[PDB]
């Protein structure tokens, strides 16, 4: 005999930086013949945050006391035509979104752009720091869920065109690291076949060195 | 030739690297330098009673891992490891500089110092402590600094100096 529940989420809207907002137009708009490298770029993010928790433990030793394996999680989901790399990285406060996902990486943002100019390959953007946007060959929307310790879930979410949210997350508690959701273009369903992840991953990657798991959905 | 010491001055964009290379070369605060001239700088010092050469590597330039740019930073016998004390992100990236100081030296013995500038600012992000513990945990020196006084300048450097001895 209760009142109906309902969660309360505040939605805040910010602008790319005019140089991030550039790259993501010429990302989206062009075809990249090795475009597959929007993988590697991902599972070296992940790479990355797992690598800060270990930095962390070093003068914080309470991170040592954690049970989670350090691992990368590979989720294709068809149905929902939906590519997902979970980690159990350290994670990012609400000032790390607004800033990581839409600001500080701008100074190898403009020298990308001016190397691609010069004939670069769309395979260098992990050399540029700029690695995230490569997303966007592929997916029509990113996801980032989020979660550091003594602070709250976060989302954050882009359909690019200029703008991207954060919010407080509500949903599924993830514990501590990032989830990234890739919402694939109609056209880049091959990225969801076991065959080409496998493909893909036996290339770029090599020498990560955290434990990495395709989860394969039983027909 | 003469006693030389060469020392790799390496931290984020904008903590201080050029700032406390002049100071302790030229006796003078610039306010703004070009940030990407990658110059090397000598003085002559008297430390410990030792006449010597600091050939100083102002770090520089961009993010590259080219066999020349390797070659170059191996040359480092000493590493000042600079972050600005109002910059949080310059002071996580001291991760990343140790872990390419290790990798080209092939080692975790090589003579460094952290270095907190920019101590004479009122904005401070990141405490002492969090940086004595770092030092710490890595087996090295910590000097306080501020490029704009002097203070800890000479400090900073001579520590180096002394660590490359030991090693
Ligand atoms: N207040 C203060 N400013 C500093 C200090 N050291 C450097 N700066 C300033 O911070 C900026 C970056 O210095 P710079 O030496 O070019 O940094 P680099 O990019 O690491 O070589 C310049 O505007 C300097 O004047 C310091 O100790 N105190
Ligand atoms: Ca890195
Ligand atoms: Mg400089």
């Amino acid at each position: 005999t209760q009142d109906q529940p309902m969660e309360e989420e505040e939605v805040e809207t910010f602008a790319f930086q005019a140089e991030i907002a550039q790259l993501m137009s010429l990302i989206i708009n062009t075809f990249y013949s090795n475009k597959e490298i929007f993988l590697r770029e991902l599972i070296s993010n992940s790479s990355d945050a797992l690598d800060k928790i270990r930095y962390e433990s070093l003068t914080d030793p309470s991170k040592l006391d954690s049970g989670k394996e350090l691992h990368i999680n590979l989720i294709p989901n068809k149905q929902d035509r939906t590519l997902t790399i979970v980690d159990t990285g350290i994670g990012m406060t609400k000032a790390d979104l607004i800033n990581n996902l839409g600001t500080i990486a701008k100074s190898g943002t403009k020298a990308f752009m001016e190397a691609l100019q010069a004939g670069a390959d769309i395979s260098m953007i992990g050399q540029f720091g700029v690695g995230f946007y490569s997303a966007y060959l592929v997916a029509e929307k990113v996801t980032v869920i989020t979660k550091h310790n003594d602070d709250e879930q976060y989302a954050w979410e882009s359909s690019a065109g200029g703008s991207f949210t954060v919010r407080t997350d509500t949903g599924e508690p993830m514990g501590r690291g990032t989830k990234v959701i890739l919402h694939l273009k109609e056209d880049q369903t091959e990225y969801l076949e076991e065959r080409r992840i496998k493909e893909i991953v036996k290339k770029h990657s090599q020498f990560i060195g955290y434990p990495i798991t395709l989860f394969v959905e039983k027909e | 030739g003469m006693t030389e010491y060469k020392l790799v001055v390496v931290g984020a964009c904008g903590v201080g690297k050029s700032a406390l290379t002049i100071q302790l070369i030229q006796n003078h605060f610039v306010d703004e330098y070009d940030p990407t001239i990658e110059d090397s700088y000598r003085k002559q010092v008297v430390i410990d009673g030792e006449t010597s050469l600091l050939d100083i590597l102002d770090t520089a330039g961009q993010e590259e891992y080219s066999a020349m740019r390797d070659q170059y930073m191996r040359t480092g016998e000493g590493f000042l490891l600079v972050f600005a004390i109002n910059n949080t992100k310059s002071f996580e990236d001291i991760h990343h500089y140790r872990e390419q100081i290790k990798r080209v030296k092939d080692s975790e013995d090589v003579p460094m110092v952290l270095v907190g500038n920019k101590s004479d600012l009122p904005s401070r992000t990141v405490d002492t402590k969090q940086a004595q513990d770092l030092a710490r945990s890595y087996g090295i020196p910590f000097i306080e600094t501020s490029a704009k006084t002097r203070q800890g300048v000479d400090d900073a450097f001579y520590t180096l100096v002394r660590e490359i001895r030991k090693h």
